[PDB]
RNA sequence: GCUCGCUUCG
């Protein structure tokens, strides 16, 4: 029912425990993203009944 | 992050890239970050009784 | 056709609420305004 | 020794509110009008017969509406709710259907269920499905249990018919002429005439003027014509008082100089004066004498009605009106038309009665037409009406009526328009003040500025602050929180105690009675019941019976001591109000009554009825004395106020300390909050409208007033709190406008989600064929669909989940081009947006026309910025002028930084401390974990929040030491910081930011078009030429005005002066003399404009050397 | 609809602290020694999870299912 | 090809092709919704 | 696309 775009607003307000010294800023585009200067969350809930 | 009901499903992944707080509030580290001066109370005369 | 290259790529794309139908070649306009 | 006070007294109200209130005047009426009025309506016309082939009757017996359901199976009925009839377009109604009995070849035929019509059932009715629900049983429904309902829905819109104001009938008002001239004016009506009759006093003598009349007559043949041939009668009659008969000599005089003087000679001399209603069919046989007598005895005076030909009540009346217009012609005791005692609501249920009537009417008149033209003429076989019975009239009638908003009942010869508007969905509390809206009668058009004025008399009725600010000032008017409006009663019991508490017959005794100082006369809803000395005792009695529930509790009694009459209202419309009864400096209400109330031992109906709680009317209230608080009780007081927050209305419960704020301030916000974005319902999420607004992270405001709490508004806000800070910061705040917080705005401040929709129709025509959509056209090149068709799924119509651009295709529709193998032509619907869009869902239904109804629900997730306009919950709107960084922003000893910087500079120019007051409470509750309340007159104190600011350890008055943010050094003066309930409002600059290229033109007239939506241009006005002539700009205004709007190439005779083409003459057959010029395109037109009217403008022209 | 996870105007993560304030409102706790308990000192924080209102349960009750 | 949509109260996948009266198997109502693209979309987390 | 009505906006 949350709204996709809301929903991307709150998983960006969650803080990641990483460490920022050991990353680099990505280049301007490159939306793929390397492994150096991005990390990957998956996130897969399936809610049914009991 | 949000409720679900049974039939509903969140399926995502998530790309995190390193950034200053400048751009997003998002990449603020600290929650509350602040000064005060030290303040330094003094008697003018000698206050004494109720 | 298009009136300059000849071509028969008319398509009508509106720019910014302009009906008018150009070539998608060289971009020459054929028709516009409805 | 103060008097004691009863702290629970404001109890009272919530325990009105649950049987009466906000909503359930149209609700009780609508129930009132389907259960009862229209059984009088189907009984006055029980009987339809035809003139033509005698002994044939259509008799109906019973009529029912029953359950609302959908004519979509074939021939069956099913159960809808109103959220399906809101998503499929079509109409929430319920079957009228009727049993009858008639004769087809003299033998009696009966039909038990016949149905004949469709009458849109109005939401929380009694035959409504939301009726006795439960909030579960809501959801299983797909409706809102906070919604109040009370409208109808038709073809899938909202519909609400606001309550209409008028003047009150049968009632003298005495006014001054445009000459200055005091006249007196008696609008008569009955249930089937209104007739205004009038009486002026332009030569010093009084003159009757009536429609029916060709020429006004003078009073005194009227009087005679009446009956009472004497003169001295008359003036006895008319008054005793010296003044009264040097006024009404002239009138003597000139009934003298003519030889009128008995009641045949007047009755001829108003005949005389009487016009036929062209040629009106049917043989006069000398009717002259006759028509007068029907004319003084059924049109002039309708509601004094008359046993057989006996004028004596008449007689009285206009003699008591001739002694009201001379004792105004003194002392300028002239009665006001603003005055609300005078004034009547009618709800929903009588104007659906009304037409109901009419739709009735108008179908029986068909169906005898039908029979007059079938029956004599066809066969031996037998005519019955259930062959011609059509049932689409009464249900078009009503949906068109409803839908349109334009109400014309010729038998009424009422021509009424706006009746009913698109209820509004911006938020609840606008919907929810939109349902207890009341219209003018004067139907705003020009500057009356009469009525736009706040009269004394809306206190307790109406709500002060609530009106539109605009056009619409003062005539569009909110009722208040605790209001009722009465019905009619039967009247029986009512002439029955006033004939037996003393009141003398009228005809017993002559009209010196009338003359007396202690005689006071008794009306009756305009008819004169009678006199009375010593009018005191019957009031009180009138009263105490009134109390003790002999006599209705509706029914009001006034006295006018200057006019000495005794008014008993007991038609429905008037406005009453609940008041406890002071009896002897004490209230009847005490502590342990309210402790009953509040355990549940007794109810409203009990106050009610133990003569505690009564209602009173604006008449009634007029001659009574009101205390508003214990404390104010002296020797003479009658009544009590039950709360006196109850004056403001809905909109107004929302302002915080509203008393410590200036009016247009209220006015403001109410305007403002009627705009506020937020929360609908619980069913927002599956509800599908043309433009809707969310917000993201709604929260209830931390000072809620009681009124918030009683219509549960926390339970759906429309707003955020924010920690706001009351300084100049950068200067881009100069003129109302503040400053945003970047990182607060990051972190979801303010954010705000709108849905559109966008809905196409697949429908069958008259010919096999239908509208069929295409899939994706694939391109070959990259067997991909191209750009615009790529976000369309296999079936072709867009799938949910997907961002649309602009100029993109949501349904590939294409449809026939025949009405031998059938052409389709493409009308795909396009997306017209400036932004992108993302696709929520996608409805599609089906209609009993075979018609596909899909409708699409694109959302838009959109971030304050620049140009968004902000409330703040006491009228002081504004606009974001600067979006500064976290850490440019101030900070306090604690690390707070505010949200909104707003301009001190707007406080002093609008006084508002209701502000203030509103951020101290809210800080301090915020604080201590409380919600402070800003009840109006009331609420909690500041030195309570005071106390709680000093009591947690900050400022007492929420001035903090707070160090600048840019610079790193402490500010000279303390910041007012503290949470402020700000509310977005649904104005944005997205929206409204327009340009406009070349584009397109009208045809008529070859200049931009009007509208955004239509991609229209601005318009220079009069006023901005105006401006450019004093600046002498020529070249400019030419070049706006000619080159860029309408600019043309035309062809001009030289020879005969008229408009060529293509350098060519018609008319002189030549092209020597043909030279071009430029010439706007307006002007053209208005050149063959003129030279079609015959006013051939002839061009001379000439070299520009 | 739902408690935001991050406070407006300091930034204090307060969407983890929601449930368990309802807990405290299940609990005989009021509303200041709560908030008091959870660990806000500033009152934005306070705001934030006393002003809120739970409508995303509200709104599942209207949901598909 | 198989079209697939979802009812209004039982929520069921149902598969129609063109030119079908809009209904639903085991109930009758007539209000028919269009399931969720399969197709990647990206969205940005300002 | 024409018209009208309501509604808001300053
Ligand atoms: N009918 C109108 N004609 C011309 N200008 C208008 C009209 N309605 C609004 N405006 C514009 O809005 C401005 C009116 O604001 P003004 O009356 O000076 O303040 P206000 O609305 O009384 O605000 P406060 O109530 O004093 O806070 C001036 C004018 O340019
Ligand atoms: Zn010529
Ligand atoms: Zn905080
Ligand atoms: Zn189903």
């Amino acid at each position: 029912i949350v709204q996709d775009e809301i929903l991307a607003h709150r998983l960006g307000l969650i803080p990641i425990h990483a460490d920022p010294r050991l990353f680099e800023y990505r280049n301007q585009g490159d939306e793929e993203g390397t492994e150096i200067d991005t990390l990957q969350f998956r996130l897969q809930v399936r809610c049914t009944r009991n | 992050i949000a409720q679900l009901r049974p039939g509903q499903e969140i399926d995502l992944l998530m790309h995190c890239v390193k950034g200053i707080g400048k751009d997003h509030a998002k990449f603020s580290p600290v929650a509350t970050a602040s000064y005060r001066l030290l303040p330094d109370i003094t008697l003018l005369e000698p206050v004494e009784g109720e | 056709r298009c009136p300059d290259c000849g071509s028969t790529e008319l398509v009508e794309d509106s720019h910014y609420s302009q009906s008018q139908l150009v070539c998608s070649d060289c971009g020459c306009v054929v028709t516009e305004g409805v | 020794a103060p008097i004691p006070t009863v702290e629970e007294k404001w109890r009272l109200l919530p325990a009105f509110l649950k049987v009466k209130g906000l909503v359930k005047q149209h609700i009780d009426s609508f129930n009132y009008f389907i259960n009862v009025e229209i059984k009088k309506i189907m009984k006055a016309n029980e009987k339809v017969t035809s003139d033509a082939d005698p002994m044939w009757y259509l008799k109906y017996l019973n009529i029912y509406v029953g359950l609302p359901d959908v004519e979509e199976s074939f021939n069956v009925t099913r159960p809808v709710s109103p959220h399906e009839c809101r998503l499929r377009d079509m109409t929430y109604s319920a079957p009228i259907t009727v049993d009858i009995e008639y004769t087809r070849g003299s033998q009696r035929i009966i039909r038990n269920a016949l149905p004949i019509g469709r009458m849109p059932i109005m939401l929380r009715s009694s035959n409504c499905v939301l009726t006795g629900k439960t909030p579960a049983e809501f959801a299983k429904l797909n409706e809102c249990p906070l919604d109040p309902g009370g409208y109808f829905i038709v073809k899938g819109v909202e519909k609400v018919i606001l309550i209409q104001e008028q003047l009150s009938k049968n009632r003298i008002i005495v006014e001054a002429d445009r000459k200055g001239a005091v006249g007196a004016s008696v609008t008569s009506s009955t249930h089937e005439k209104k007739s205004r009759t009038n009486m002026a006093v332009k030569q010093g003598r009084f003159y009757l003027r009536h429609n029916t009349l060709s020429e006004d007559i003078p009073i005194v043949i009227i009087f005679k014509a009446m009956g009472v041939e004497s003169d001295q009668e008359i003036v006895q009659m008319i008054g005793t008082e010296e003044h009264v008969m040097a006024a009404f000599g002239p009138s003597l005089e000139e009934c003298q100089k003519a030889q009128i003087f008995t009641q045949m000679q007047a009755l001829k001399y108003i005949g005389n004066k009487v016009r036929r209603q062209r040629m009106w069919g049917g043989g006069p046989k000398k009717t002259k004498i006759e028509e007068a007598r029907e004319l003084l005895a059924s049109t002039i005076l309708t509601h004094v009605p008359v046993k057989e030909f006996n004028f004596r009540a008449k007689c009285i009346y206009t003699a008591v009106m001739v002694r009201r217009v001379i004792l105004a012609q003194g002392d300028n005791k002239v009665d006001d038309r603003d005055y609300y005692g005078n004034k009547r609501l009618e709800l929903a249920g009588q104007l659906l009665s009304l037409l109901f009537e009419d739709l009735f009417k108008k179908f029986n008149s068909e169906m005898k037409k039908i029979a007059d033209q079938v029956i004599p003429k066809q066969r031996a076989a037998q005519f019955d009406v259930v062959k011609h019975m059509r049932q689409d009239q009464i249900t078009n009638g009503m949906v068109n009526a409803i839908s349109t908003g334009n109400w014309s009942l010729k038998r009424f010869k009422m021509d009424r328009q706006g009746v009913t508007q698109v209820l509004s969905r911006l938020s609840y509390i606008s919907a929810l003040g939109m349902m207890t809206r009341i219209s003018s009668q004067f139907e705003k058009t020009r500057k009356v500025s009469g009525p736009r004025s706040l009269q004394p008399s809306q206190w307790g009725m109406l709500c002060p602050s609530d009106t539109p600010e605009g056009e619409a000032c003062g005539l569009v008017k909110n009722l208040a929180l605790m209001t009722h409006i009465t019905t009619d009663m039967e009247d029986g019991p009512i002439v029955k105690l006033a004939s037996n508490l003393g009141v003398e017959d009228v005809n017993l005794l002559c009209g010196e009675e009338l003359s007396y100082p202690n005689v006071f006369l008794v009306f009756l809803n305009g008819n004169i019941l009678g006199v009375i000395r010593d009018h005191k005792k019957l009031v009180n009695t009138f009263r105490l019976m009134r109390r003790a529930g002999y006599i209705n509790e509706f029914v009001s009694i006034s006295t006018n001591l200057t006019d000495r009459c005794v008014y008993i209202s007991s038609d429905g419309g008037r406005l009453c109000r609940p008041y406890i009864i002071v009896k002897k400096q004490k209230p009847a209400v005490t502590n342990k009554h309210m402790e009953e109330l509040a355990q549940g031992y007794r109810n409203f109906e009990d106050f009610l009825h133990e003569s505690l709680v009564e209602y009173l009317d604006v008449n009634e209230e007029n001659d009574c004395n009101i205390a508003l608080y214990e404390h104010t009780i002296n020797k003479d007081t009658t009544h009590l106020e039950i709360e006196p927050f109850t004056l403001l209305g809905v909109c107004a419960g929302l302002i915080p300390y509203p008393h410590h704020n200036q009016s247009p301030r209220n006015t403001y916000q109410c305007a403002m909050g009627k705009q506020a974005m937020g929360t609908i319902g619980y069913n927002q999420r599956n509800r599908i409208d043309t433009l809707m607004y969310l917000l993201a992270y709604p929260q209830k405001p931390m000072v809620k007033t009681k009124t918030i709490e009683l219509i549960e508004f926390e339970k759906l806000p429309a707003g955020q709190n924010a920690t706001v800070a009351v300084m100049s910061y950068s200067g881009y705040d100069i003129e109302d406008a503040l400053v945003l917080n970047k990182a607060s705005l990051d972190r979801g401040f303010g954010r705000c989600l709108v849905y559109k929709n966008a809905k196409c129709t697949l429908k069958r025509y008259t010919n096999q064929t239908f509208d069929k959509v295409m899939g994706p056209m694939l391109d070959a090149a990259t067997r991909k669909p191209i750009w615009r068709h790529e976000i369309l799924d296999a079936d072709g119509i867009c799938s949910p989940g997907e961002k649309v651009e602009n100029k993109q295709v949501l349904v590939n529709k294409s449809m026939p081009t025949v009405t031998q193998q059938p052409q389709y032509k493409d009308v795909p619907i396009t997306y017209k947006g400036a932004t992108d869009s993302y696709i929520e869902k996608v409805m599609i239904s089906s209609n009993a026309e075979d018609a596909f109804l899909i409708k699409m629900l694109l959302r838009q997730t959109r971030r304050p910025e620049i140009g968004d306009k902000f409330s703040s919950r006491h009228g002081q709107k504004g606009v974001c002028g600067l979006i500064v960084p976290q850490e440019d922003m101030p900070f306090c000893d604690s690390g707070i930084c505010p949200d909104i910087i707003m301009n001190p500079h707007g406080f002093p120019s609008r006084m508002t401390v209701g502000k203030l007051i509103e951020l101290l409470a809210g800080k301090a509750g915020v604080l201590d974990g409380r919600f402070h309340y800003g009840t109006a007159f009331g609420g909690s104190k500041v030195k309570d929040v005071c106390e709680d600011l000093v009591r947690h350890g900050y400022n007492y008055l929420g001035k903090d030491y707070v160090t600048s943010g840019i610079t790193g050094e402490p500010l000279e003066a303390y910041i007012y910081f503290g949470p402020v309930y700000y509310q977005k409002l649904k104005h944005m600059v997205l929206d409204k930011m327009h340009a406009r290229a070349r584009g397109p033109r009208a045809v008529l007239t070859r200049q931009p078009t009007e509208g955004r939506s239509r991609d229209g241009g601005l318009r220079l006005g009069e006023m901005e030429r105006d401006c450019l002539i004093g600046y002498g700009a020529s070249m400019l205004l030419l070049e706006r005005l000619m080159i860029s709007s309408d600019a043309f190439e035309v062809d001009v005779c030289g020879q005969c002066g008229l408009l060529g083409y293509s350098g060519w003459c018609h008319y002189c057959k030549s092209s020597c003399h043909v030279s071009s010029l430029r010439i706007p395109y307006a002007c053209k037109l208005l050149f063959q404009e003129l030279q079609s009217m015959n006013i051939i403008p002839r061009l001379k022209l000439s070299k520009y050397n | 609809m739902i408690i935001p996870v991050r406070c407006f105007t300091c930034g204090k993560i307060v969407g983890n602290k929601w449930e368990a304030y309802l807990g405290l409102l299940q609990a005989e706790y009021t509303e200041g020694d709560a908030l008091d308990a959870l660990g806000l000192k500033r009152y934005c924080c306070r705001r934030m999870l006393l002003a809120h209102v739970d409508l995303i349960e509200k709104l599942l009750n209207y949901a598909p299912l | 090809q198989p079209m697939i949509y979802i009812c209004g109260e039982c929520h069921t996948e149902n598969e129609i092709k063109s030119r079908d009266p809009i209904r639903c198997r085991e109930c009758g109502y007539r209000i028919m919704y269009k399931k969720r693209t399969k197709r990647l979309v990206v969205f940005d987390a300002r």
